[PDB]
């Protein structure tokens, strides 16, 4: 989707044409007198940047703005000015660095901007960068967007192309990321990916407890993830169509390997998950048998099904472009008034 | 001496020579000393028994209600004495102490019956 | 009468100086996790919060991982939800982090709150922001989580007092006296307080 | 997380490049003698310069010096002070420093080529309109009192010499040198308060305008300093 990716309006719309050195010296003076500064200066700077060391200056001054008296404003149009200025001048190492330590820089792209970023990632054909980036988007929890199809494709292709047997951080990241893209209640792919994510989350819990489930991850504290997976399976069997994949075999493997032979957050009356493993496994066998008695092809590769998602992808990209141009119009609306605001100070002077 | 902040408090003042305590429920400030000045003497209490064996205590109900309606915090020991009197609810710590003593006495009787 | 000026001089000078160069909120909230002592104070922490400060992080440390510190995003009072099965949260309205903080892990933020589904129409101030007992609820399972649905006799001596009084008045009034308990809204301990009313070093 | 690193680039073209500056002690004095002396002592101090840096400075600049002293804490002596003057030529060229501490005004005369000194540092690099700052004695102590552990004020790598245009108040009239006379041609001080119209009208009597109009006493330096640059460049190449 070259038309969906590229955009000449953003590149040839509202350029300031001020001196980069002048803006740098101004920002240096303002942040040496440690008084607050508007985002208009940073926006003009970013629009004026045309160089690598200039984007480096921009990264340093963005760190300074994060550590400046004002941090909450978080103007997404300035964020996307910076994103374009970085990605067109090809600093993916620095883009990824900022995106991973967002707490250090605080970049937060929206649906269309991030979809453009991930389309550039597709064009360059890299996997690990996109993987870390989709983990950071899982941290963001922003999936109710037209980029949900892109996120689903990414996760469902990378979990298959991973071929990594042992990594607890990575496995928890996958198990937590496989939920939010599928929450839009789409089809078999959707709720079965939700099922597999529930399975991975229960596995991570049973293997390293419930602490990391919520400590450095936004998630719910109900330990019965296996129970929730069983609930999903039984409600699906009760209810449409269920195109299935052999990841139920991975679920079987996890369940069997867990059935195989300090603070206590668990409640005394309710028994512990270690003691619940048995009935978990009996119910899992029972629901396996129910599903096979009820869809059961388990041959259609999920990554191949994501090209049929290209239909709704190409359908929703239009509304995404519409939202992006609406955002551009809103930005041109508010920014011209913000310029008159800066002129108010000179009128007073 | 005008104490900053603070609040009126009816509490126990100590009197009498050593080995003969005599308490006096009296209205005073929170920052007030033990036997420092007061505003109005309300009542008195003898923690020792008389010839009859009973112990002495006096309460000025009208003035106490006056001071409460005017606003004043109270001390746990005298509020416990009030709850024992009946003008005031009984003390939860009193209930707990009674229950502890009764459990301990039952335990002692059990140990005696075991030894015998 | 002889006046004195240096008193007010030093008073207002100290006022200006301390209000200018007061210790930063992040600076004085910082904690070293192996010794469990706040710098600039040399005080130890309570045994009940030792483990929570060792393990769990702070509110702004949680909010630094998402845009705008999650306006409307669900953070629940860990203490309230451990003390009661009902859901309790904070309708965070305004936020302001501390610029001097390195990780932007401290600041002030508040809005409307709710306790056992008792939502208040007042965007008032939070309490105990700096504690390590903050829990973020995602944007899923959130509606399911937030889903939620006489009198006593007087004391014996006092009722006897009133009996004697009304008997002297002349009426029989066999009815037993009572008071309002449904009016008296006994509030639990964990009801929040006024951050601005409580001071600061 | 690692910390970011600062970067600053301001590139107004005809400001950044400065080219030339010679040391005030390389050039010889008007006196007559064979230049062999000059060149031999010069190459001596230059193959010493290959070790020691002498960070360039001016009068009124603040220098922090560390030296190896026999009798001192750690056998080292560290002293900060403002540049009053640079006197002498050749190896014996020295510079004067001064500082007010504990209410006492102390000053040092440093040899900038003695091996006893370990190294030099420029805390600040500036220039006073006056070539000689000896009147800082009679000046107020608040002008000379400087901090010892103040960090070096960062200076650009290639920029012009900052010249502070200021003037200084002074102790009352009972001075030792009579700075008010026009023989010294000094401007940092303020007649308007240090004296009256009568005193300045009486002191300008000794004024002799013809000194600067004379042209047989002046010392040309162009070809001399040219040879100086030439031979220092030769020593650097070799
Ligand atoms: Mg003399």
């Amino acid at each position: 989707s070259s038309a969906y990716v590229d955009s000449h309006k953003w590149e040839a719309r509202e350029k300031e044409h001020y001196c980069l050195a002048d803006l740098a010296s101004l920002m240096d003076k303002t942040f040496e007198r440690k008084l607050p500064v508007s985002s208009l200066t940073i926006s003009r700077l970013i629009d004026n940047i045309s160089s690598r060391e200039e984007i480096d200056h921009a990264e340093y001054y963005l760190y300074k703005f994060r550590h400046s008296p004002n941090c909450w404003y978080l103007r997404n149009w300035t964020i996307h000015t910076w994103i374009r200025q970085c990605l067109k001048y090809d600093a993916q190492d620095k883009a990824l660095y900022t995106l991973v330590n967002k707490v250090q820089y605080g970049i937060f792209p929206d649906n269309f901007t991030f979809n453009l970023l991930m389309d550039s990632f597709i064009k360059k054909e890299n996997y690990k960068d996109a993987l870390s980036v989709v983990f950071e988007v899982m941290m963001q929890e922003a999936f109710e967007v037209p980029s949900t199809q892109l996120l689903s494709l990414y996760v469902l292709f990378h979990c298959l192309a991973k071929k990594t047997d042992f990594s607890w951080e990575e496995e928890r990241n996958f198990g937590a990321s496989l939920l939010l893209p599928g929450l839009k209640q789409k089809n078999s792919v959707g709720f079965s990916s939700q099922l597999y994510g529930y399975a991975l989350l229960g596995k991570v819990e049973l293997q390293q407890g419930l602490r990391a489930v919520y400590h450095n991850m936004p998630l719910i504290w109900k330990p019965g993830y296996l129970d929730r997976a069983l609930q999903v399976m039984e409600k699906v069997a009760a209810s449409p169509e269920d195109i299935k994949l052999c990841r139920e075999a991975l679920d079987v493997l996890g369940a069997v390997l867990k059935a195989l032979t300090k603070l206590v957050e668990q409640l005394d009356i309710e028994e512990t998950e270690q003691s619940k493993l048995p009935q978990y496994l009996e119910r899992f066998k029972a629901l396996h048998s129910k599903l096979q008695a009820l869809k059961i092809e388990s041959e259609g590769l999920l990554s191949l099904t994501t090209q049929l998602v290209k239909e709704k992808l190409s359908t929703c990209e239009a509304e995404d472009i519409a939202t992006y141009e609406q955002n551009l119009q809103q930005w041109h609306l508010d920014l011209v008034q913000l310029i008159q605001r800066e002129q108010q100070q000179r009128e007073q002077a | 001496k005008a104490y900053r902040g603070g609040h009126l408090t009816i509490r126990l003042a100590l009197g009498g020579c050593t080995n003969r305590p005599f308490y006096r429920i009296v209205a005073a400030h929170n920052k007030c000393p033990r036997d420092g000045r007061f505003v109005e003497q309300l009542g008195s209490y003898d923690p020792l028994p008389n010839s009859h064996g009973e112990k002495l205590v006096a309460l000025n109900l009208d003035r106490i209600r006056h001071w409460i309606g005017c606003g004043a915090h109270l001390s746990k020991p005298m509020e416990k004495l009030l709850g024992l009197a009946g003008f005031f609810p009984l003390h939860p710590m009193m209930i707990t102490n009674a229950e502890r003593l009764r459990r301990k006495r039952a335990r002692e009787v059990l140990l005696a019956s075991q030894k015998t | 009468v002889r006046p004195r000026l240096i008193a007010e001089l030093a008073r207002r000078v100290r006022a200006l100086r301390e209000q200018l160069n007061r210790p930063r909120d992040s600076q004085l909230y910082a904690v070293d996790y192996e010794t469990l002592t706040r710098p600039f104070s040399g005080r130890r922490l309570p045994v009940r919060a030792w483990a929570d400060v060792r393990r769990e992080s702070r509110l702004l440390q949680l909010l630094g991982r998402l845009p705008l510190f999650g306006l409307g995003r669900l953070v629940t009072r860990k203490s309230w939800l451990w003390q009661h099965d009902e859901p309790c949260y904070w309708r965070l309205t305004r936020v302001r982090p501390d610029y001097t903080a390195q990780n932007l892990d401290h600041g002030k933020a508040w809005g409307i709150l709710t306790f056992k589904g008792k939502t208040e129409s007042e965007a008032r101030e939070i309490e105990h922001v700096m504690y390590h007992d903050w829990r973020l609820v995602p944007k899923h399972e959130e509606e399911a989580f937030t889903a939620f649905t006489a009198s006593v006799p007087y004391p014996p001596l006092l009722r006897a007092m009133i009996i004697a009084e009304r008997q002297k008045n002349g009426d029989t009034s066999t009815e037993e006296p009572m008071l309002n308990v449904q009016r008296i809204r006994m509030e639990p301990w964990d009801y929040p307080a006024k951050q601005e009313d409580k001071g600061r070093a | 997380q690692p910390p970011p690193k600062p970067v600053i680039v301001d590139k107004h073209r005809p400001v950044e490049p400065e080219r030339r500056f010679l040391s005030p002690e390389f050039i010889p004095r008007r006196g007559r003698t064979d230049p062999l002396k000059f060149q031999i002592e010069r190459k001596d101090m230059l193959e010493r310069r290959k070790v020691l840096h002498i960070p360039e400075f001016y009068v009124g600049s603040i220098l922090r010096v560390t030296t190896a002293d026999p009798y001192a804490s750690g056998k080292i002596s560290q002293f900060l002070g403002i540049c009053i003057q640079r006197s002498g030529r050749g190896l014996g060229a020295t510079f004067i420093l001064r500082n007010v501490i504990e209410g006492q005004g102390v000053e040092i005369c440093f040899e900038l080529y003695n091996p006893r000194v370990q190294e030099i540092q420029v805390v600040k690099l500036e220039k006073r309109l006056d070539d000689s700052l000896l009147y800082l004695r009679d000046a107020l102590p608040e002008y000379s009192t400087f901090d010892v552990n103040m960090k070096p004020v960062v200076q650009e790598p290639n920029q012009k010499v900052p010249v502070n245009e200021l003037k200084v108040k002074m102790k009352p009239k009972p001075w030792s040198k009579r700075w008010e006379r026009p023989n010294f041609n000094i401007k940092g001080i303020r007649f308007d308060l240090c004296l009256t119209e009568q005193q300045m009208k009486e002191a300008q009597k000794w004024n002799q305008p013809w000194l600067e109009f004379d042209m047989m006493r002046e010392y040309d330096t162009s070809k001399i300093e040219a040879a100086i640059w030439k031979e220092i460049e030769a020593s650097k190449r070799s």
